């Protein structure tokens, strides 16, 4: 029906916090995914930019 | 519910739900069989009266 693309830049080892049911600082206070999240999480290193 | 977060708690709650539901279904089936037996006995008693 629709697709929402959420764009942000994150520090490396805490990228694992972006997933359903995760706990952690980014998942807690910055970007919480729902436990029944349907979608894809796409990330890449951006030290060049 | 006090020890675990919702995503971690859910898998335990599902096991408890399945177990208790199976126990309750077994109880209801046993009660149905016993009710059939008692119905036969009650029909016999009504005929005897």
């Amino acid at each position: 029906t629709n697709v929402y693309a959420d764009s942000f830049v994150i520090r490396g080892d805490e990228v694992r916090q972006i997933a359903p049911g995760q706990t952690g600082k980014i998942a807690d206070y910055n970007y919480k995914l729902p436990d029944d999240f349907t979608g894809c999480v796409i990330a890449w290193n951006s030290n060049n930019l | 519910l006090s020890r675990l977060d919702p995503p971690e708690a859910e898998v335990q709650i599902d096991r408890l739900i399945t177990g208790r539901l199976q126990s309750l279904q077994t109880y209801v089936t046993q009660q149905l069989i016993r009710a059939a037996e008692i119905r036969a006995s009650a029909n016999l008693a009504a005929t005897k009266m």
